This record gives C-alpha cells, sequence and structure tokens, in this order.
C-alpha cells in the first residue's frame, strides 16, 4: 500500500512544548494503524534492531525457495533451481530434492 | 472642546482591547483547571505579560501581550468545544 505520516498545520515551524499540533496520515482506506513517537537521543544511544520495510523484504527474500538466477542445466534444473516440481504421464520429471535450504555456493 | 491628539487615542484603543481581555483573565486562568497542564503553564505565562504591560503603557508589550493573550484564549476555547 502507501502510508505517509506529515504535519497537519502549515507554518507555525517548531512547535512549542505542550502544544497541540495536528498529526496527518494518509493511507489506504480500510488499514489499521500503530504509532509510537520516541525521542532520537534514544536512538543517538542504540539505533540497532531498528524495524523497516526494507528488512521486511530482506527476511522474505530469505525464506524464497529458488537458489539460481534463472537457466539451468536442463529442463528440469531450470524448474528445480526456480523452486518447481514438474511431473507428467510421459515419465519426464524434475529432479528429486529434499533440503529446504539453497546449496552453498564455493566462494 | 478640542478633540484628543494624535496618539492619545490610538494608545487608549490599545489599552481598551487590554483591558477587555484582562476582564476574563480570571475566568480563563480557571477555566484551565479542568484541562491540560499544558494551557495552566501557558496562561499564566501569557498573563503576566498583560498584566505587566498594561501598567507599563509600553506599546511594545502591550501590542504583543495582546496577540499573546489572544492566541491562548482562542487554544482554550478550541480545547472546550473538543473535550466536551
Amino acid at each position: 500500500g502507501s502510508l505517509v505520516v506529515k504535519s497537519g498545520q502549515s507554518e507555525d515551524r517548531q512547535p512549542v512544548p505542550g502544544q497541540q499540533m495536528t498529526l496527518k496520515i494518509e493511507g489506504d482506506h480500510g488499514a489499521r494503524v500503530v504509532l509510537v513517537a520516541v525521542d532520537k537521543g534514544v536512538f543517538v544511544l542504540n539505533k540497532k534492531n531498528k524495524l523497516t520495510q526494507s528488512k521486511i523484504w530482506d527476511v522474505v527474500e530469505k525464506a524464497d525457495i529458488g537458489c539460481t538466477p534463472g537457466s539451468g542445466k536442463d529442463y528440469a534444473g531450470v524448474f528445480s533451481d526456480a523452486g518447481l516440481t514438474f511431473t507428467s504421464s510421459s515419465g519426464q520429471q524434475t529432479a528429486q530434492r529434499a533440503e529446504l535450504q539453497c546449496p552453498q555456493p564455493a566462494a | 472642546t478640542s478633540l484628543p491628539t494624535s496618539n492619545e487615542y490610538q494608545n487608549e484603543k490599545l489599552a481598551n482591547e487590554l483591558k477587555s481581555l484582562l476582564d476574563e483573565l480570571n475566568v480563563n486562568e480557571l477555566a484551565t483547571g479542568s484541562l491540560n497542564t499544558y494551557y495552566k503553564r501557558t496562561i499564566k505565562i501569557s498573563g503576566q505579560k498583560a498584566m505587566y504591560a498594561l501598567k507599563s503603557k509600553d506599546f511594545k508589550k502591550m501590542s504583543e501581550a495582546k496577540y499573546q493573550l489572544q492566541k491562548i484564549y482562542n487554544e482554550i476555547d478550541e480545547a472546550l468545544k473538543s473535550k466536551y
């Protein structure tokens, strides 16, 4: 989707402590939003483990069952490297795989 | 009689404006009693500024205190309406 947080006011820069201000949140209709406002000094002490959208996609890619940027040794290796199983009535079928992880490169 | 001169009438108009807000000052300071501590802090700070400005007759301080006291008054008005 698209969630955006911005100020409602368009002037009165640097508000006063305790002052009322308007927080404006633009986002897809029907979604539930959770908020947290923290002093940046806490992150100057420790900014580790900060969750973000990029690290979310990082965990998704780390759970991928595909192990090759395409191609393969043959038609069976194409599907087996992509993460697919193929089987036909004729007899042609994908290579057997019994491991969740991807084979490790030699490096 | 002769009519008042250039600035005497103007200075009186400003003072009358400040006197008006000061009459309801004790009410507004009281009204913040059930409001958040931000208002209670803000109005008592803005209150003395107007009080000193009136007895000093300083145009600079009387002008600012007027608009300073007017702003916190408007903040209280919105606060009471949204508090219901």
